[PDB]
RNA sequence: GAUGAUUUAUAUACUUCGGCAUACGU
RNA sequence: ACGAGAACACGUAUGCCGAAGUAUAUAAAUCAUCA
């Protein structure tokens, strides 16, 4: 058995917003905050959101029940099949490089986009303070892939390529239809952590 | 304790919505979690400050529209939230949270 | 004349026939065996046990009041002290007996299930052998007590022996967390008063039989219960292998006799290294 | 069916997407001789006023007002303290061009900026404008499944040299200049974003036709009524009202008009929409519409535009040309 | 808890705090909102000196609205805002600033109600 | 001949589970209850369990077909040995301080740990419930050592503490390999309750 | 008979979440809480979870039925082929350092990050609450390894090292494929608490 | 000739669901 | 010279699998106030 890492960095092109927890809803302040961390209060991108978006994109690319191609890569919890999710997608963490760059440039880690909704019968609007992580923010992901079958990995990664590439042509997080969460993936090194698999020929873009 | 008020009111608190009730419930859920974090019956001064902030939010949401105002006035929410601090016991706060939760659940029906 | 009171800090395994059943009391032969074995550990003299000591079966007490076995003169098993002044004469209502049975509970019987892994110690691929021990866990401040008779010096001897005994333990599974107790010496005026009664009958309090010459003139005008008493010789030096005690029949506590008998300490062992002294000295509380 | 489009917005009129950051008179210095405004950072200003202990006189310069308690701008204090202009770079954030219509600046609305303090067209705002055109065409806002497919991206960052400030002008009777200056993207600027349509629910030709019909009703029902008001004639002669009928015209940002963001003048006849919108604005704004006894020739009364003195021309707030190119 | 009585004591048939409209109150509170966001961004209880400078500039905003509008002036007076701002700067503790923010939002909470 | 009471206290380092069997057999209830008093219901450690664990640990220490030390300490009722145990392990009970402390801050005496077992053929998962004693619970051990021979205590306790040492580095109770039943010894007060033997120069921990 | 003790800390990269039991009928809070201690009411990482996870990864590293090395380290219940579990895993509690480090600057002990499951027919969203320990938390793992027969112990530890690596490359607890349960082992010292085995040369990292 | 001033401060939804609910050894 | 003595209810077992805090939503409307 073997297992490999895809260590990449997602740069935010258009501010990325993922909903948080119970936060502290202040009267005039932010209403829907980004999820953030707690040990350092820095923005993070949960791996669950990345996996959900990637799986939905791959399914819509293939499936149009479940889709077996998607099942092989994102788990197949059902009565009879049950195959382990090959991709253990991890939470994306606010890189130290972005921290030092934003501290040395007096740029806030997160934006604050005061949005609206007109309700165009009286044009009464609705203030709706919202923020998102600032463009150029880098989140490091360490994607973990499980080599369950030796003679499938390339095929899986083929889907991963689409599941990655079409993700770069797609949003993430909440309200992505309005220019939220546009991201690009950079420095996506591929390396093997367990086993003796040959991942040099592998490439993700 | 909460079924009669919910089912006594198409008609349900005139124009109340599930989203308003869950927006109210978010703060008390956070307080419930942070109370379960603490291992002592007595609530700290920080918890008292969070309870005061809860009252502030509750009053605001009552003020900005009539539906939640009537909902809170009918359910004796303000006297019970004041009694929570006055009694100053974790068990009574958990009972208040359970009462609010029962209100929300009966609102689902 | 003295009364010894016992509070058990652990459940007890006072068995009757098997490890799976445990009673709430140990008859006077078991208690005498405990006292004898403790005297042997202490290296003291045992002549007072064999010639000057009278003891009775263990009886329960429910935290303030003492019981004694029901005289045979329906569902009662132990009558409190303050009811013998009417029960022997025959003035206890059946409703009273039912109420006492409902209230009287000195403890609870627990069939604790255990395992033996000796077979796994050597044959690591073997399997555990489970068994059950029927213990009796006493209610708190509830426990055992018995009446012991003798001279003041014999009583001091017994007090020292029992000072060792409370850390020796009683009953079965003594080394396995059972039987340890703590004793005290207190006087109840009621116990003395019942001990000082007189009457034509004679109620018995310790499993007893007469000598081979006194047996004939003891059974006349008697209604009693007779029990089989057996067991295994608990002795390091009695034999190479564990040996079952020779079966001995005894009058159970609460019997009725027209004429009393002195009782005896019968050697119920075979030609072993040392004798085994089945206690049959009856204590009368008529 | 996935299809991506490069959409170019050419600003025929200045557009300002606000943020609610109505920054007051004490956070800028207007050089009346330079047609420029200098916007400062509050931290730098307060640190400067603490460095030489000028904060103490700042506090009693603000309270206990120096004569007029509303005209006390940033220029009056520095004049009192005789701090020259050539030393302001230590606390000024950035300088921009100002276009009045009247002389100081009253208040400067700050347009939307990201965390990097750069200028972009929000995806949500232009998507809302496009959806306003589409709903004008069809009146289906309840349908939440249609617009889950139309993805609009945030525009690329805009260079600081391309942005200016325009005063709000409300053409009701004449070219009245309002005490509202808003930070706007300059005219004749091409801003590119992405308009992806999924499942081919809306085709490019039909959305373009929806935009054109939106502007057709907008011009025919409300705008033309300003060609008879004298201020309207002056505004049109200055170039503020071009004959751009049957063309791809969108309205973006603040101060574009009630009609430019409401499908009300689209689903009803001009007259009926006029009375109903007059009732709506009477219900909402009692300051002006509550004091009007009779319905005017237009519901939003004054057309919202601006003027540029660098070319002595006028624009109206909102016009932008939208062009699509498939990729 | 100071804000409830002061709001209830200067509200009558309407008028709120001698002419303090909701819009002016939120204009005052926008700076408090942004400082609250910055404070929640920071993970250190001790306030950075830059944040102290922005706090004194919030006080400068308050003075400006007080000197430009009277109703804001007695809203800031009768609610004793400025002394609490002074305590917030002196204390150098984030929790005190958050407490002040909660107290300030209490004002609008009762103003709406 | 004398007696030496090794009293003291034992602290539950992590959840201790000693099975009883006949307490609950319902659907969704606890599948492995601890041994408790029938009516008192306070969890206890039987003296037989401690005796067996100590004997096993001492036999492992000595053997690596018997070593006379362990049988001397615990009993040798074989066909040709038949001995009386010099040490009488007693049942361990909650120290009253533990009871009152747990009652003050509403700490339950027992935990209800939930487990899975899954499967290597289908990975279908399968629930399990195991009752344990609450971490930090503290019990009393009253080990009575009867001095059969004088010139053995200065050795026996060295073995006994060894059996204690091995017991404080090893589980006590069921399912200890999957972390459980770790205990420690403390507050040991070796005393001579019967006889005139010096118990002030012996240590057990 | 020696007993090696692998003592150290485990740090959480992405919020570890090991589910509890039935808790209560909460209707919008603690939809799935993490297993917690009771004496301190602190988050706990049960040793059963580590043993099961390490068992699975080691058996799928060797076997991809019950593998011999995995059986010898973890346990081999069988009709007639039982050998003892030579590696008694142990529960993990918060370190002394972390318990005060997270309190001296007011860092939460657990997170309550939100979740979705939407749909593929109606997009009904259907949220979800998961409680995970805050990243950076240190849990004390005190694993114990019984030296049954000497001349394979090093090799066995080699195996556990490999298993440790897999834990350092995989998840622990629920939802770990969706970026959860990532940890590392550190501050690991190997010593013989009882016995005379020279475990100085033994190394785990 | 000066000056800005009001109104909304998030609204509507979903609030966990599906599966295994202990087995095998004495 | 204790129906007694010797005797761990013990061994294996991941609260685990799948699941996006997501959907919709223009920071907008008003143009007037004072000398």
């Amino acid at each position: 058995y073997s297992k490999i890492k895809i260590s990449g960095t997602i740069e935010v092109v258009t501010g990325l917003h993922i909903g948080g927890g119970g936060e502290s809803s202040m009267i005039g302040a932010i209403d829907s905050p980004v999820v953030r961390d707690l040990q350092t209060k820095l923005p993070i991108i949960p791996g669950s959101s990345i996996k959900g978006k990637m799986r939905n994109l791959l399914a819509k690319h293939f499936g149009l029940q479940d889709d077996e191609r998607v099942l092989r890569l994102f788990g197949s919890s059902e009565k009879g099949n049950i195959q382990r999710a090959r991709l253990q997608i991890s939470d994306a963490f606010f890189s130290e490089k972005t921290k030092e760059h934003f501290a040395q440039n007096d740029i806030a880690y997160t934006e604050t986009k005061f949005e609206n909704t007109i309700n165009r019968l009286t044009a009464v609007a609705n203030p709706r303070q919202i923020e998102r992580v600032t463009r150029g923010s880098e989140f490091d992901f360490v994607f973990i892939y499980n080599v369950d079958e030796e003679s499938q990995v390339e095929d899986d990664f083929e889907n991963i390529e689409k599941a990655i590439h079409l993700l770069e042509n797609d949003y993430l997080g909440g309200g992505g239809t309005r220019g939220n969460g546009r991201i690009q993936f950079k420095d996506t090194n591929i390396e093997t952590v367990v086993g003796e698999y040959d991942s040099t020929n592998l490439k993700i873009k | 304790f909460a079924h009669e008020v919910v089912k006594s009111n198409q008609v349900l608190f005139n124009g109340l919505t599930t989203s308003k009730l869950r927006n109210l419930m978010e703060q008390v859920n956070r307080l419930y979690t942070i109370a379960f974090n603490s291992n002592e019956d007595q609530l700290n001064e920080e918890f008292i400050d969070e309870l005061e902030y809860l009252k502030i939010k509750f009053y605001y949401e009552a003020g900005r529209e009539k539906s939640v105002d009537e909902f809170l006035k009918k359910t004796l929410m303000f006297p019970i939230i004041d009694r929570v601090i006055k009694k100053e016991s974790k068990k009574f706060f958990l009972d208040y949270c359970k009462y609010f939760e029962a209100l929300v659940a009966y609102a689902k029906y | 004349t003295k009364v010894f009171k016992l509070s058990f800090k652990t459940p007890v395994h006072f068995g009757k026939k098997r490890l799976s059943d445990g009673e709430m009391t140990i008859t006077a032969d078991t208690l005498f065996s405990a006292l004898f074995i403790e005297t042997l550990q202490l290296g003291k003299d045992t002549d007072w046990l064999l010639n000057d000591l009278i003891i009775s079966d263990t009886f329960p007490y429910e935290n303030e009041l003492y019981y004694l076995p029901k005289p045979l003169i329906k569902k009662l098993k132990y009558v409190p002290v303050h009811h013998y002044n009417q029960y022997l004469n025959g003035e206890l209502s059946a409703e009273d007996a039912t109420d006492l049975n409902d209230i009287f509970n000195i403890g609870y019987f627990s069939l604790q299930t255990k395992v033996s892994l000796i077979a796994q110690e050597t044959d690591s691929s073997a399997d555990s052998e489970p068994y059950s021990v029927g213990t009796f866990t006493f209610e708190p401040e509830a426990g055992l007590y018995f009446i012991a008779k003798g001279s003041e010096e014999t009583l001091d001897h017994l007090n020292n022996i029992m000072t060792a005994l409370q850390y020796s333990g009683l009953g079965g599974k003594r080394n396995a967390g059972y039987g340890q107790f703590e004793y005290e010496i207190i006087n109840n005026q009621q116990l003395s008063k019942l001990l000082n009664q007189n009457g034509k009958h004679s109620i018995l309090l310790s499993t007893a039989m007469a000598k081979k010459e006194e047996i004939e003139s003891a059974l006349k005008e008697a209604r009693y219960i007779l029990t089989k008493r057996s067991g295994f010789v608990q002795s390091t030096n009695y034999s190479e292998m564990l040996v079952k005690k020779s079966d001995f029949y005894s009058f159970s506590s609460g019997s009725v006799f027209k004429n009393i008998f002195n009782g005896d300490i019968f050697n119920v062992g075979h030609n072993g290294k040392h004798p085994v002294y089945r206690y049959a000295k009856p204590l009368w509380l008529e | 069916t996935i299809k991506n489009y490069e959409v170019v917005i050419k600003t025929l009129g200045p557009i300002h997407i606000g943020s609610g950051q109505v920054m007051k008179k004490q956070d800028y210095i207007y050089d009346f001789y330079n047609s420029k405004v200098y916007m400062i950072n509050g931290n730098k200003l307060v640190k400067f006023l603490k460095r030489k202990n000028l904060l103490y006189t700042y506090q009693n310069f603000l309270r206990y007002p120096p004569k007029n308690p509303r005209e006390n701008g940033l220029k009056d204090y520095l004049d009192a303290q005789n701090v020259k202009q050539s030393e302001w770079e230590a606390f000024v954030s950035y300088s921009e061009k100002v276009n009045q219509g009247k002389k100081p600046l009253n208040d400067l609305h700050l347009m939307v900026r990201d965390g990097q303090n750069k200028v972009y067209l929000p995806g949500s705002s232009i998507k809302g404008a496009i959806k306003t055109t589409l709903v004008s065409k069809y009146n289906n806002e309840k349908n939440k499944d249609i617009y889950s497919k139309i993805k609009v991206s945030d525009s690329k960052p805009i260079d600081e040299s391309n942005l200016a400030i325009y005063q709000k002008i409300d053409i009701n009777k004449s070219e009245k200049s309002m005490p509202l200056y808003r930070e706007c993207i300059d005219v004749n600027t091409e801003i590119k974003f992405k308009l992806t349509i999924e499942d081919e629910i809306y085709s490019i030709n039909e959305i373009e036709q929806s935009i054109q019909d939106f502007y057709k009703n907008y011009y025919d029902k409300w705008l033309v009524g300003f060609k008879e008001t004298k201020g309207g004639r002056r505004f049109a002669l200055e170039g503020g009202i071009p004959d751009v009928l049957n063309q791809n015209i969108l309205f973006l940002g603040a101060g574009t008009g009630f009609v430019s963001k409401t499908t009300h003048y689209q689903l009803k006849n001009r007259k009926q929409a006029k009375q109903d919108s007059f009732e709506i604005l009477t219900k909402k704004f009692r300051g002006t519409y509550g004091k009007m006894k009779e319905i005017p020739s237009n519901v939003p009364v004054a057309l919202k535009g601006t003027t540029n003195q660098s070319r002595h021309t006028s624009y109206q707030q909102g016009m932008c040309k939208v062009s699509f190119q498939e990729l």
